[PDB]
């Protein structure tokens, strides 16, 4: 089962006209994922989900309620010293 | 770059010798892949900070500010704002020549058309939703009531904009216009980009031309040393080619590592601006210009 | 396992190049063997002086490869360490006005946590949640004066005009203490017709 891509000749993954989040990055937007029996697929990555803000010159949306989220952020500091 | 091929073209004779230098061939790929990976991490960090792809509303009333310049062009096949086309023309064979010897150009994970969807989103949310789309769900707010805040940010009371709006409109639009000619009439504005692209194509040329150098060996054609001379001696010759070429990769590789580390620094500067400047409003003097 | 990938990678890449540095002791480099002494005891030294070159020339190089790596990799950590000092300084010891420097949402505080050869911040960020579409106006006429909010914006749910703070919905009736006067009713684009209640006027009537 062969498919031609932008990035080259792909083999053993069924093309999918649907477009989902990029999962295993390949090249030029082609991104593969395992799920449907099952077979590796290849599809044009959807960048993001789509939204269109509902906008009019008098229209404002003010949040009535909030969350407090704790997002871990991780950074190196030092590396193993050697001589 | 394909280390075994670039060094030894189509010769097992040379290819076997390369095994006696061990992991050089492999650790170069491990090196360049580290670069090649994070390049699509850079472009990832910069452009996609936004959870969703927003798109501008069908009808444009911003209070007089004309974004048709900067917003995606609905009539181009690849939708890119009128300005961005000015850029893609300025910036620019090397198409297969490099690709002869194992110098490959891998496609950037994100196609340019995708990059133009992000920079549409970021620009679509900035216009409609103010700065709130970076902090969560985008909040539609009247653009003219956005600019009342961004004056409070800089200490100018909002009553200036509600009174000067028409004037500020023209100053904005007439400012956008000159951005075209600033790009259109001078090709040196993009030098920063143009320098990056050149230096990459530069070293590749140099890296290729190193194939034609004797490096003390009797000839630069790997087969001629095998054709003219009996192997016993040709072994020592091919060393001077390999030692020369194999070194000449580490030179190229080390350059890329160093040069990428610069871009890696410049990428964060963008991702910093993109987050602080575009998505928010910056209080850092002359960070945004 | 992945959230530490940044750290786990750094520890890996060192032991990686450390490994590869070691394996280079087993490579011929063109010389007749990768054992130093076994070249000696095989040959009379005036030949070994030649061979041991191709060992030294090989190994010495393999160091300069490994070393020049570390320097580059060191700077990579170096920039990351500078970023950690910046976050430690600004995020934890301050409150960062910078946007998305401390993570998505408006930032409240961060709690650092040590990790092997690294640091881990817990960013406590304030993210709004539930929204309600509101008709708004940038201004409100009263007597022909214009009234603008000191902080926040004039909104209404469709009848009663409320001024509220921006990042949370907290409607309040509109009085002079909410609004300051500037200009008049001609210039503003979008001003509406309303009555700004006065704290003081009732206080008089006795
Ligand atoms: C925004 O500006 C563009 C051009 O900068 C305007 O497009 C022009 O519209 C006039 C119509 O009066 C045409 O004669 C021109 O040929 C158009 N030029 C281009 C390049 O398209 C556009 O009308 C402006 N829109 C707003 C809302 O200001
Ligand atoms: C908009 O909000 C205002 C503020 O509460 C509402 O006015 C009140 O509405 C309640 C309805 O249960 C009445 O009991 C109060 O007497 C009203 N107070 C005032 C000062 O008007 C108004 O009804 C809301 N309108 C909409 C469409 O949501
Ligand atoms: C707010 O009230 C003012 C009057 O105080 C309105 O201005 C007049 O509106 C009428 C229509 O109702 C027009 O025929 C007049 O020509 C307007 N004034 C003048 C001098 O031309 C205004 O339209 C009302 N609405 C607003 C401005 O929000
Ligand atoms: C996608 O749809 C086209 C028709 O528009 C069809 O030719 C093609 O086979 C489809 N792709 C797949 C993977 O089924
Ligand atoms: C605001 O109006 C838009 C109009 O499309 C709607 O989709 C949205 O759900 C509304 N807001 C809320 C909180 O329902
Ligand atoms: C807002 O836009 C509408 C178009 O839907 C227009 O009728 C109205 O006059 C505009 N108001 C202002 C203040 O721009």
């Amino acid at each position: 089962n062969v498919f031609q891509t932008r990035a080259g000749c792909l083999i053993g993954a069924e093309h999918v006209n649907n477009s989902y989040e990029c999962d295993i990055p390949i090249g030029a937007g082609i991104c593969a994922s395992y799920q449907t029996s099952q077979s590796i697929i290849a599809y044009t990555m959807s960048l993001g989900a789509e939204n269109s803000v509902a906008y009019s010159n008098n229209s404002i949306a003010i949040p009535t309620n909030f969350t407090i989220s704790v997002t871990t952020e991780i950074l190196p500091v030092s590396m193993t010293k050697t001589s | 770059v394909d280390c075994t091929m670039y060094i030894c073209g189509d010769s097992t004779e040379c290819s076997n010798l390369l095994l006696q230098y061990g992991s050089f061939c492999t650790q170069l790929n491990r090196a360049l892949t580290g670069i090649a990976v994070e390049q699509d991490k850079n472009t990832q960090e910069v452009f996609a900070q936004v959870k969703q792809i927003y798109k501008t509303p069908p009808i444009k009333d911003f209070g007089g500010f004309n974004f048709s310049q900067i917003l995606p062009d609905p009539s181009k096949p690849s939708k890119r704002s009128f300005i961005e086309d000015l850029l893609f023309n300025k910036v620019t064979d090397l198409i297969c020549a490099q690709k002869f010897n194992g110098l490959t150009v891998l496609p950037p994970l994100l196609t340019d058309e995708m990059i133009a969807q992000y920079t549409s989103a970021l620009l679509a949310g900035t216009i409609t939703s103010g700065w709130t789309f970076g902090a969560g769900a985008a909040l539609q707010i009247p653009f003219a009531m956005q600019m009342a805040y961004r004056f409070n940010g800089i200490g100018v009371t909002q009553n200036v904009l509600y009174e000067n709006q028409k004037l500020i409109a023209n100053q904005f639009n007439s400012a956008i216009g000159k951005i075209q000619d600033s790009l259109s009439s001078t090709a040196s504005a993009l030098g920063k980009l143009q320098d990056v692209v050149n230096q990459n194509a530069q070293a590749l040329n140099t890296l290729v031309k190193q194939l034609s150098s004797n490096f003390g060996a009797i000839s630069s054609v790997l087969n001629d040393i095998l054709s003219r001379l009996d192997k016993v001696e040709a072994e020592v010759q091919i060393d001077r080619l390999i030692t020369g070429r194999l070194q000449s990769l580490q030179t190229y590789v080390t350059q890329q590592l160093i040069r990428a580390a610069e871009i890696r620094a410049s990428a964060n500067l963008a991702a910093t601006k993109m987050s602080e400047c575009v998505l928010g409003q910056s209080k850092r003097v002359d960070f945004c210009g | 396992a992945s959230a530490l990938g940044k750290l786990q990678d750094v520890v890996n890449q060192n032991a990686q190049a450390l490994n590869t540095l070691v394996k280079q002791l087993s490579s011929n480099f063109g010389a007749i063997s990768s054992v130093l002494n076994d070249i000696l005891s095989r040959l009379d030294k005036v030949e070994a002086e030649v061979q041991i070159d191709r060992l030294i020339t090989g190994r010495l190089q393999s160091l300069q490869t490994y070393v020049t790596q570390q320097l580059i990799r060191a700077a990579e950590i170096r920039a990351s360490a500078n970023l950690a000092a910046t976050k430690m300084s600004e995020c934890v010891l301050g409150q960062s006005k910078r946007v998305d420097f401390c993570g998505k949402g408006y930032h409240l505080m961060s709690f650092p946590q040590s990790a092997p050869h690294g640091v881990v911040f817990l960013h406590v960020t304030y993210v709004p949640a539930q929204e309600k579409n509101f008709t708004t106006a940038p201004a409100i006429c009263h007597d022909g004066k214009a009234h603008f909010p000191r902080e926040g914006v004039f909104v209404s749910n469709g009848t009663h005009w409320f001024v509220t703070q921006r990042n949370f919905y907290e409607p309040q009736i509109i009085t002079t203490d909410n609004t300051f006067v500037s200009g008049n009713c001609d210039v503003v684009i979008g001003i509406v017709n309303n009555t700004v209640y006065d704290p003081l006027q009732p206080e008089l009537d006795s």
